[PDB]
């Protein structure tokens, strides 16, 4: 039953039947002691003391009596056999006894005071036993083992070695060779393991099982518990289960095979479907040693986590307040620490948290080593508003935890929200908010890492949040929309139904500023799908979101989203400043009705920035808008000094102090030379200080720019017109670019960018009168009188230039200068061809510029007729009549049918 | 006033600053900029 | 020259999310799937090996304590035999 | 301490640390299919190894005790 069997293995199993003998000498009384044992002992005391049996038949009845459950019955006998056994022969009367005695304080169910009331009498008998034999095995290994059942281990190691050496002396001084004693290498190997030795205890251990392999406490036990200690779970659950087989009813070894059960459904499982079905039985076979063990503290503390994962918390507190508590002093300290920890957990779950501390503490206290415990102590702090002190908890853990994965989590974000809040950034100089920043990413890299390295294990998506945000707040956004984005593949690959529309917004907010403004909409739209429940405040973001990505491609859209926007609700000032951009787009308008409506936004919100820098942009566009003297004072009040230190309007502001000086220089009077000499230095006394605020402020460096093209030092200046290019395709820069380039310039360069500016766009104001004037570029191409073939694309450019200007006749009062461009070079051809030779192409090709010749002319004579034309002074209208035209009729007609004739020659 | 802009109004966080779009889209740093401003700056305005 | 003033599409937020929070009980569960019961296998202080001189027969009765030297020449089954090895040993 | 008994224990022992040890070097090899990736991405999906999973799957367990505490 209770004792080792495996075939071909030696046995260790007593005699079932014992003899008396009598003085009658009939050699038979027998007694077989599985069976005929009375349950009162008294009744075979009449049969010892009738024949005057001797000491070993007393002791083999009650160790047949303690060998079946009844350790109380032998006691008794013994005790009874006491009373008749004098002197020496009570010896071995008095070792039973102690062993008794240590057997029943070894017992379930016990309180504190009858374990030392058990443990007192065993000390007793054990120092009679002593007074008589001092010497015998048993009461050596009795004194061993009382030093260990009363803690005293290094007492009772030091005891053992000496009794150990004394008896290999004694054996050596007579002959004898010693062989290793069992008990005294099972007694050293747990108190090796006590003292945390586990190779050595391991050692022992397995050698016991070769010198005595059904060894009963079985050193299998022993085996598993080093393997376990020196991380070695499968060969540890190996040695349980086989001593388990081979004695089932070892109860120790079921519950030990039980935690193997629990373990390996927890860590060999692949799907839920195993780890249920594996788990499952675990909690069965837990079910069913706990109906005949419910006094253990493994077991009921195994009760209180599977009723915590069931959400039962109220039976966690009762197992440990009403079974663990009562017990306390008499259970290990490693398995109270647990009982404690899930205690704890149970408070912390009913959001009990000073409760929750003070168990984790008693956890802690019975077991420092209890990780889990000084995790929740950890988190408990965090939710007691004590962020410092956690953090100081978990990098104290950290020390010897730099790989778990959960730390370096938590770390991370505890770093994260102090990198991002708002009260340490106004308090820590900015190095060290950086260095913070730096290491929470550190932590959350890590984490990464090592999540990453188990390649098994699945990564929490909001650490790829955490680092996107982090790196938001530094202006890095490239990699903050790399992150975010592998934060969404990782999170819709888990419940894709449900991933938050914040991600997808703002994935679409960081591609627009990328570019890719179908993206935008989509992914905005498929946000729009899933907006939330109560106060849907989402809808009004979402739409202006959708409303501003649609506004270069149907901005009817915009129209639709931004009016029913601003119907809804007043304040919304991003809105209905957008909507006024599209109202210019479009000129769907009144500008009066616009004056009207902004100069009464102006003072609503005086101190918003935003719609400061749209007043300011509300009178420098397009149509007319001339003077705006006020504002100077319009953007020197912008700033005013009330918020200083900021770059809008303050280049607003030095782009038109530098256009005054241009002006200033046209006078040929010396003092507004020397006035335009400070009109020129504002610039660059101001411009300082915005590259100094920001540098990488594109628009600063076009103002040095529009300098040189200005003050004659272009070589340095283009350079940088063409780095602001590769940071800017506003069409004005790069038609600055050919600006700045058209001067002390050959042409090609000329007319490749401004046929850029052609293509770059479609617009209708900037186009025609930029081009009118740099046709120019071929004109000057033809100074040089390169062909005639460029003459006519010089000729394309005027052409255009002019219908465009006469049929966009709403702003068209600017042009008679270029009127005459055009007729200076209908002028021009011909003046070019008028040395000439005759082996030229001729059929149909310098009749064209006769004609327009004429027509030059003919747009001649309205520019003398106007009064208001002060170009060239008016004798000279009339000089340039006449000289030209004296010229004109008596050289053209010469060269025509000069030319005539060779047509006839060819 | 009304609160229902008022969710709104403590949800929604600045992508770019108004200052802060001024800038292209790879941008450059013209730091170079100031030291060669008051080069040319003094060399060339005396009066 | 000069820009439009932008209002480019504005970032919102992320709900709080608690069980991803640092004080998250989850964080505590994923560690317990890894070390579960580790802290139980020694069930009390005996270690679960109960020191009892009543299973070496002829010891406290005959005073014949030869069995607690165990039996020579046992051959041990393959069961047995591989609990002899060092612990990890699977590197 | 030639024993037959120490010879015995270190004959066996330096056998199965030799055996292991080589099963080890070759767990790579013996069953290392396609099936890895299988196996890899069935493990990555298990509820009960993702946060909140274990007590979804213990809660999904019928069985439970008459505890009367």
């Amino acid at each position: 039953a209770n004792t080792i069997k495996v075939e071909g293995y030696p046995s260790m199993e007593w005699p079932t039947s014992l003899d008396i003998p009598l003085k009658a000498s009939e050699e038979l009384v027998g007694i077989d002691l599985e069976t005929d044992l009375p349950d009162d002992p008294t009744d075979l005391k009449t049969l010892l003391v009738e024949e005057s049996s001797e000491k070993e038949h007393w002791l083999t009845i009650a160790l047949a009596y303690c060998n079946h459950g009844k350790t109380n019955e032998g006691i008794r006998l013994i005790e009874m056999a006491l009373d008749v056994f004098q002197n020496s022969e009570r010896a071995s009367l008095h070792t039973f006894l102690t062993w008794a005695h240590l057997n029943l304080a070894k017992g379930h169910s016990l309180s504190v005071e009858t374990k030392e009331h058990e443990l007192t009498q065993a000390e007793l008998n054990l120092k009679d036993a002593i007074g008589f034999d001092p010497t015998w095995i048993g009461n050596m290994l009795a004194t061993v083992e009382l030093y260990y059942q009363r803690g005293h281990y290094d007492k009772a190691l030091e005891t053992s070695d000496l009794f150990v050496k004394s008896i290999h002396a004694e054996d050596h001084r007579s002959g004898r060779q010693s062989k290793p004693n069992c008990l005294f290498l099972l007694l050293r190997a747990k108190l090796l393991y006590q003292k945390k030795n586990y190779v050595a205890s391991l050692k022992i251990f397995q050698e016991l099982l070769v010198i005595n392999p059904v060894l009963q406490p079985d050193p299998r036990i022993g085996i598993g518990l080093c393997f376990w200690q020196l991380k070695d779970p499968k060969m540890a659950i190996k040695s349980w289960q086989r001593a388990l087989q081979i004695n089932s009813k070892n109860t120790s070894a079921s519950i030990l095979v039980l935690l193997g059960e629990f373990h390996n459904s927890l860590t060999d499982s692949t799907n839920d479907e195993v780890f249920k079905e594996t788990f499952s039985k675990a909690l069965s076979d837990l079910k069913n040693i706990f109906s005949e063990n419910q006094n253990n503290p493994v077991l009921l503390t195994l009760l209180q986590t599977y009723h915590y994962f069931k959400g039962d918390f109220q039976t966690v507190l009762d197992i440990y307040h009403h079974k663990i508590l009562k017990m306390s002093p008499l259970i290990a300290k490693t398995v109270l620490s647990e009982s404690s920890f899930w205690c704890g957990r149970a408070h912390y779950a009913l959001g009990d948290y000073r409760k929750s501390f003070i168990m984790f503490q008693e956890s802690l206290k019975k077991n420092e080593d209890n990780l889990m415990a000084r995790l929740g102590l950890g988190q408990t702090q965090i939710k007691s508003n004590l962020l410092e002190e956690s953090i100081i908890t978990f990098e104290n853990l950290y020390k010897t935890n730099e790989s778990l994965q959960e730390l370096n989590y938590i770390l991370g974000l505890l770093y994260a929200g102090k990198t991002l809040d708002v009260k340490t950034s106004k308090s820590i100089p900015a190095k060290e908010l950086n260095k913070l920043n730096e290491k929470a990413l550190q932590y959350l890299e890590r984490y990464i890492k090592l999540t990453v390295a188990k390649k098994n294990q699945l990564i929490i998506s909001r650490v790829y949040l955490v680092i996107s945000q982090l790196y938001e707040s530094q202006n890095q956004y490239k990699i903050s929309l790399d992150f975010l984005s592998k934060a969404l593949e990782e999170m819709e690959f888990v419940n894709k139904d449900e991933v938050p529309l914040e991600i997808l917004n703002n994935l679409a907010c960081y591609h627009f500023i990328n570019g890719d403004l179908t993206k935008a909409d989509n992914l905005f739209e498929q946000a729009k799908a899933k907006v939330s429940d109560m106060n849907k405040s989402v809808n009004i973001t979402l739409e202006y979101n959708i409303a501003r990505t649609s506004e270069k491609t149907n901005w009817e859209k915009s129209e639709s989203i931004y009016s029913q926007i601003t119907s809804s609700h007043p304040s919304y000032i991003s809105a209905r400043i957008r909507n006024l951009y599209i109202k210019f787009a479009h000129s769907k308008i009144n500008d009066s009705e616009m004056n009207i409506e902004i100069n009464g936004l102006l003072e609503m919100n005086k101190s918003d920035l935003e719609m400061r820098s749209f007043y300011g942009w509300y009178l420098k566009n397009s149509e007319e808008r001339k003077n705006s003297e006020k504002s100077t004072s319009h953007n020197k009040e912008t700033l005013v000094k009330y918020n200083s230190h900021d770059a809008y309007a303050l280049i607003s502001l030095a782009n038109l102090y530098v256009t005054i000086a241009r002006d200033g220089k046209k006078s040929r009077n010396p003092k507004e030379q020397e006035k335009s000499k400070h009109s020129y230095l504002k610039a660059i006394q101001l411009y300082q200080k915005v590259l100094q605020i920001d540098p990488f402020n594109v628009f600063a460096a076009q103002g040095v720019a529009i300098i040189f093209a200005e003050s004659k030092r272009l070589g340095p200046a283009l350079e940088i017109l063409r780095k602001i290019r590769d940071s800017l395709d506003n069409e004005d820069v790069q038609l600055n670019l050919a600006h700045c380039l058209l001067e002390m310039r050959e042409f090609g360069k000329a007319i490749e960018n401004y046929e850029l500016v052609l293509k770059k766009f479609d617009n209708e104001r900037t186009r025609p009168h930029i081009l009118n004037l740099l046709g120019r570029a071929w004109y000057s191409r033809g100074m040089k009188e390169r062909s005639v073939s460029f003459f006519q694309k010089a000729l394309e450019n005027a052409k255009t230039a002019l219908e465009l200007f006469v049929q966009q006749s709403a702003k068209n009062k600017f042009i008679h200068s270029v009127k005459f461009n055009i007729a200076l070079l209908q002028f021009q051809i011909a003046e070019t061809l008028r040395r000439s030779n005759p082996k030229f192409r001729t059929v149909q090709q310098i009749k064209d510029s006769l004609e327009g010749l004429e027509e030059g002319l003919a747009l001649f004579k309205e520019l003398n007729d106007l009064k208001e034309f002060n170009m060239i002074p008016k004798e000279e209208l009339e000089q340039r009549i006449q000289l030209g035209e004296t010229t004109m009729k008596s050289a053209l007609e010469r060269s025509l049918n000069e030319q005539e004739e060779f047509e006839k020659d060819q | 006033s009304d609160p229902v802009l008022a969710e709104t109004m403590k949800n929604e966080r600045v992508v770019q600053d108004h200052n802060s779009a001024l800038r292209g889209a790879r941008p450059i740093n013209f730091g170079y900029l100031i030291k060669d401003a008051e080069l040319k700056l003094v060399q060339s305005i005396k009066g | 020259s000069l820009p439009v003033p932008q209002l480019p599409p504005k970032l919102l937020a992320y709900p709080e999310a608690p069980e991803t929070n640092p004080d998250s009980s989850q964080l505590i569960n994923s560690l317990y799937v890894k070390t579960n019961i580790s802290n139980l296998i020694q069930q009390d202080e005996d270690l679960g090996m109960p020191v009892d001189l009543m299973k070496f027969p002829g010891l406290l009765n005959k005073l014949d304590s030869k069995l607690l030297y165990g039996f020579d020449n046992v051959k041990l089954d393959k069961d047995d035999r591989i609990l002899l090895r060092d612990p990890r040993i699977d590197r | 301490l030639k024993t037959r008994t120490k010879v015995y224990y270190q004959e066996i022992q330096k056998e199965e640390n030799a055996k292991a040890k080589e099963m080890a070097q070759q767990e790579k090899l013996q069953e290392d299919r396609e099936t890895k990736e299988r196996r890899e991405k069935e493990l990555l999906l298990a509820q009960f190894r993702r946060l909140g999973g274990l007590e979804r799957m213990i809660g999904e367990l019928d069985i439970k005790f008459d505890f009367k505490f």
